[PDB]
């Protein structure tokens, strides 16, 4: 099953999952997530280092950007 | 070809590196590296198709991307060599690999940019093009994300298991491979990409030099775990969907198998194994 889907903003930046397998968007610009067999979740900027869900996935993306705008993958 | 510990090259060697990688960044020849890497880590994924990451060619597909790089640096100066990064030895900010003569340090607080060494933004040298956070310029947060490098009795652990992998063969997995790609475990390989941050923490990390001192000393653990086990080998052999097996060839090169990659010497040796 898919995680459910989420929108919220954090740290001044719209985060949206949604099941597609996910699909994550940053301010509307879609970033790549990827899901690990252990169902822990990574995203491309954050993509050694596990955290639990896509949202946290999303959230460490906002985190890495610092203010930036995301570049479609 | 030699293999050097980075923490032992001579002052002339660490300028021929710089250079030799400065030149191939200006010719255009860099950034695609740098893109190879980045369409293979989201590409390969769990319970599909899987090669560079999270699988048993893991290791051969980075010990092939490094032998391309290599080569490229010897097309620019032929004496030039990979160095390695033993991150269990030299674990702290003040190493010499940080320092302005080599790769530069630490990122500033704020935006994490590099501001010395030969790939900070400021010298016009180091442009961040292929990239997914927009920001053009090299950051680091040496031990921001985590707070330490492995140690060489982790690394020892790790070292240690005998099955080179193991069913299901991804990031599950028990075994060698999976322990040393750092997905189960104490954790080695992931948790130096962690530790340096910025860039080196994204697919898009070979934007950092120091990409490939860190992946030639995993590539060195792989030879200390083959000398450790003589009579242990890749696996799997025939027959694995989605996976390479032993003698499949991989992309993007396809003329090349896991089994012409496990004998590092018929292509370098290391200054010591
Ligand atoms: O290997 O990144
Ligand atoms: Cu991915
Ligand atoms: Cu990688």
């Amino acid at each position: 099953a898919a995680p459910e889907s989420f929108d919220e903003v954090y740290k001044g930046r719209r985060i949206q999952g949604r099941p597609a397998g996910y699909e994550v968007f940053v301010d509307g610009v879609q970033l790549h997530v990827m899901r690990n067999a252990d169902g822990s979740w990574i995203s491309v900027v954050s993509h050694y280092d596990p955290v639990p869900t896509p949202r946290a996935a999303a959230r460490a993306a906002v985190d890495e950007l610092q203010g930036a705008p995301l570049l479609p993958f | 070809t030699v293999r050097k510990n980075q923490a032992t090259l001579t002052a002339d060697e660490k300028r021929r590196f710089v250079a030799a990688v400065l030149e191939l960044k200006r010719s255009g020849r860099y950034d695609e590296f740098v893109r190879t890497h980045n369409e293979f880590i989201m590409s390969d994924t769990d319970s599909g198709e899987r090669t560079g990451h999270r699988s048993p060619s893991f290791l051969p597909w980075h010990r092939r991307f490094l032998l391309d790089f290599e080569q490229a640096l010897q097309s620019v100066d032929s004496s030039v060599t990979l160095p390695y990064w033993d991150w269990s030895a030299d674990r702290t900010v003040r190493a010499s690999l940080w320092a302005p003569d080599f790769l530069g340090g630490t990122g500033r607080s704020t935006d994490g940019r590099v501001m010395d060494g030969p790939f900070a933004a400021s010298t016009g040298n180091w442009p961040i093009n292929v990239r997914v956070d927009s920001r053009t310029y090299l950051r680091r947060s040496l031990g921001g994300s985590v707070a330490e490098l492995p140690t060489r009795a982790e690394v020892e652990s790790v070292l240690a298991i005998s099955a080179y992998d193991l069913p299901p063969y991804n990031s599950a997995s028990e075994g060698f491979r999976n322990h040393l790609e750092g997905w189960r475990g104490v954790n080695l390989h992931n948790r130096v990409h962690v530790w340096v941050g910025g860039q080196m923490a994204t697919g898009v990390s070979p934007n950092d030099p120091v990409f490939w001192l860190h992946h030639a000393y995993v590539d060195k653990l792989w030879a200390e775990w083959q000398r450790r086990h003589p009579d242990s080998a890749y696996v799997p052999t025939g027959g694995t969907p989605d996976v390479v097996d032993l003698n499949e060839t991989m992309k993007p090169w396809n003329t090349v198998r896991p089994a012409d990659l496990l004998d590092h010497t018929a292509y370098y040796t290391f200054d010591a194994l």
